[PDB]
């Protein structure tokens, strides 16, 4: 689902920056 | 009044509209910076499921400004909140800026911009301020 | 169509007309007798400053049924989600319940309810979900 | 203020659930 798959590419740039 | 709604409507609306046009304080200016960096990436990572996403939503709703918001509030409905979440929403807005431009050049961003900052400003102002608002976005994203 | 919406809708809007009345599934009715418990609790040992506060909200609006909602959106606005956090909502909209009802017999806690029940439920979907959503209320508070 | 000192009742009831 769109919410879902936004919510894994910012949470997966969030843990790129730690 | 309200100092953080209006300097996070100004950076969010001058990104959405130079994104969607495509032409160009001091903590203002690092933040659109930082945006302008980070958000392009978003966009440049991400292009191919933005463009998946849009479409959906547009079966759905679209000419309601208020789509975004709602998504903003479902991405956010787990309760954790984090700047990837935050610069992720603000990437996507622009994408769609970028969309409504395309489709009618004298498409207003302001609207969107918005829809945006009242989500952030409103529901997540406590965040915002323990996490030193516009300032501390830029400091969490700066590497060099 | 929603079903945690219609479930939590019922849950909040009897201990609403239960509170400000006096007068009275499985699941929900264990989530209302948790409810009943718990924050008859936090009404009683807070009821000095529920007082306190419905005042200053009268001064700056009160009719205006979205004067709790925007409460709760500020409390949740640091993005820290907890049910401790939820049944206090719920609790201070129940002395609420009462005062309208104290000033009108005839006054409806509807409304208030559904402004309760639509942060909750469309703001913390995800997070009421992972948490077994009333099931969860429920294990988080039984004691004994 | 009502939103802070509403929230020191409802973190303070939380951290009594443990
Ligand atoms: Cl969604
Ligand atoms: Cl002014
Ligand atoms: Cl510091
Ligand atoms: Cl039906
Ligand atoms: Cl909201
Ligand atoms: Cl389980
Ligand atoms: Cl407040
Ligand atoms: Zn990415
Ligand atoms: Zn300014
Ligand atoms: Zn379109
Ligand atoms: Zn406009
Ligand atoms: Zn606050
Ligand atoms: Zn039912
Ligand atoms: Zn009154
Ligand atoms: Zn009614
Ligand atoms: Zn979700
Ligand atoms: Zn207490």
């Amino acid at each position: 689902a769109i919410x879902a798959x936004l919510r894994r590419m910012a949470d997966d740039l969030n843990a790129q920056y730690e | 009044e309200d100092d953080l709604y209006r300097q996070s409507l100004e950076i969010i609306s001058r990104y959405l509209r130079e994104q969607a046009t495509g032409s160009k304080g001091a903590a203002g200016r690092r933040a659109l910076e930082t945006l302008r960096r980070v958000g392009d990436g978003v966009q440049r990572n991400h292009e191919t499921a933005f463009q998946g996403m849009l479409r959906k939503l547009d079966i759905k709703n679209e000419d309601d400004v208020k789509s975004l918001s709602r998504v903003m509030i479902h991405v956010f409905s787990d309760g954790v909140t984090n700047w990837g979440r935050i610069v992720t929403l603000i990437s996507f807005g622009a994408f769609v800026a970028k969309h409504l431009k395309t489709i009618n050049q004298e498409s207003c961003i302001e609207p969107l911009a918005e829809s945006i900052t009242d989500v952030l400003v409103r529901t997540k102002r406590d965040w915002l301020v323990k996490q030193r608002g516009w300032d501390g976005f830029v400091e969490f994203f700066h590497v060099e």
